[PDB]
C-alpha cells in the first residue's frame, strides 16, 4: 500500500470549487463537507453561487465526486491498486470527456489535492453543442443517481489510469439519457505512484436537498468501494511483485538499452532505500 | 545473431520490458 494510505485514514475535509459554462451559461458550483475513505463515504453539499444553475444537478456529480475517488474505499488485499491515494499528497489531474447520446457534450479537466489538511477538487467545465430544448439544457431529468460499475485500467505510458463507465439518467418521461464518460488521471508530483490492475469501483449515490438551504444546491451522500480482483489474485500479485525474471535479449545493442534502464530502475529504488518497491 | 540475458526485478517491472522486447523483435523476424 501506498505512502499516501495514511492521509485518508481519518475523516478529511472537503473543498469542491468548479467554474462551468455550458453553451455560454457560466456558473460556479462549490462544494465543501467530509471524506471518510475507511468506509469509502463522503458527505458533500453543493451550492451554486452564480443564481441558477444551467444544467441539471444529476450531470455534475460525477465531475464533482467521482471527482475525488481518493475517497474509494479499498480492501485490504486491494490497496496495492490504489493509484488516488498513492498519488497524494501533490494529486492528480482528472480529465473527462463526458458525451450525452444525441445532445451535447461535457469536458472537464480538475486537480486533486491536499492544500493544508482539506481536500481540494478544482474543475474547469465546458459544454458545447447542447440543444436549447433538451434534456439537459430542458431540466428534463430526475433528481436521482443510479448506482454504477467504474471500470479502472492502468496507463502506464502517462504513469496513471483510466476510467470508462456509462451513466444512465433517468428522463422524466420515463426514458434513459446516456452520458458516455472518458477519464484520464495522471499524477501532478514526480514521486512514485501505484498503477493497478484492472478492476472497477462500486459505486453508491443519494440524492437530497437542505430544507434550510436558500440557493440552488444538492445535498450528496455517496458510499465507493473497489472490487474485482479476489484475494487469491493479489496474494500471487504479492509474490510475483518480488521475484526475479529472467529476459532474454537479442543483440548487443539491444542488450545494452535495456540494461542501462534497468540499471537506472533499481538505482532510483535503491536511492530511495528501496522504500516504493512492490509495495501493499 | 548473439543472446543476452537480463534479471528483472518484479512482474510489473518484467511485464514492460518483455512487451517492449517483443515488439522489437516482431520487426526482425517478419524475415528480416
Amino acid at each position: 500500500m501506498s505512502k499516501g494510505e495514511e492521509l485518508f485514514t481519518g475523516v478529511v475535509p472537503i473543498l469542491v470549487e468548479l467554474d462551468g459554462d455550458v453553451n455560454g451559461h457560466k456558473f460556479s458550483v462549490r462544494g465543501e463537507g467530509e471524506g471518510d475513505a475507511t468506509n469509502g463515504k463522503l458527505t458533500l453539499k453543493f451550492i451554486c453561487t452564480t443564481g441558477k444553475l444551467p444544467v441539471p444537478w444529476p450531470t455534475l456529480v460525477t465531475t464533482l465526486t467521482y471527482g475525488v475517488q481518493c475517497f474509494s474505499r479499498y480492501p485490504d488485499h486491494m490497496k496495492r491498486h490504489d493509484f488516488f491515494k498513492s498519488a497524494m499528497p501533490e494529486g492528480y489531474v482528472q480529465e473527462r470527456t463526458i458525451s450525452f447520446k444525441d445532445d451535447g457534450t461535457y469536458k472537464t479537466r480538475a486537480e486533486v489535492k491536499f492544500e493544508g489538511d482539506t481536500l481540494v477538487n478544482r474543475i474547469e467545465l465546458k459544454g458545447i453543442d447542447f440543444k436549447e430544448d433538451g434534456n439537459i439544457l430542458g431540466h428534463k431529468l430526475e433528481y436521482n443517481f443510479n448506482s454504477h460499475n467504474v471500470y479502472i485500467t492502468a496507463d502506464k505510458q502517462k504513469n496513471g489510469i483510466k476510467a470508462n463507465f456509462k451513466i444512465r439518467h433517468n428522463v422524466e418521461d420515463g426514458s434513459v439519457q446516456l452520458a458516455d464518460h472518458y477519464q484520464q488521471n495522471t499524477p501532478i508530483g514526480d514521486g512514485p505512484v501505484l498503477l493497478p490492475d484492472n478492476h472497477y469501483l462500486s459505486t453508491q449515490s443519494v440524492l437530497s436537498k437542505d430544507p434550510n438551504e436558500k440557493r440552488d444546491h444538492m445535498v450528496l451522500l455517496e458510499f465507493v468501494t473497489a472490487a474485482g480482483i479476489t484475494h487469491g489474485m493479489d496474494e500471487l500479485y504479492k509474490k510475483l511483485g518480488g521475484e526475479y525474471f529472467t529476459l532474454q535479449i537479442r543483440g548487443r545493442e539491444r542488450f545494452e538499452e535495456f540494461r542501462e534502464k534497468n540499471e537506472a530502475l533499481e538505482l532510483k529504488d535503491a536511492q530511495a532505500g528501496g522504500t516504493c518497491f512492490n509495495a501493499s | 545473431l548473439e543472446y543476452f540475458t537480463l534479471q528483472i526485478r518484479g512482474r510489473e517491472r518484467f511485464e514492460e520490458f518483455r512487451e517492449k522486447n517483443e515488439a522489437l523483435e516482431l520487426k526482425d523476424a517478419q524475415a528480416g
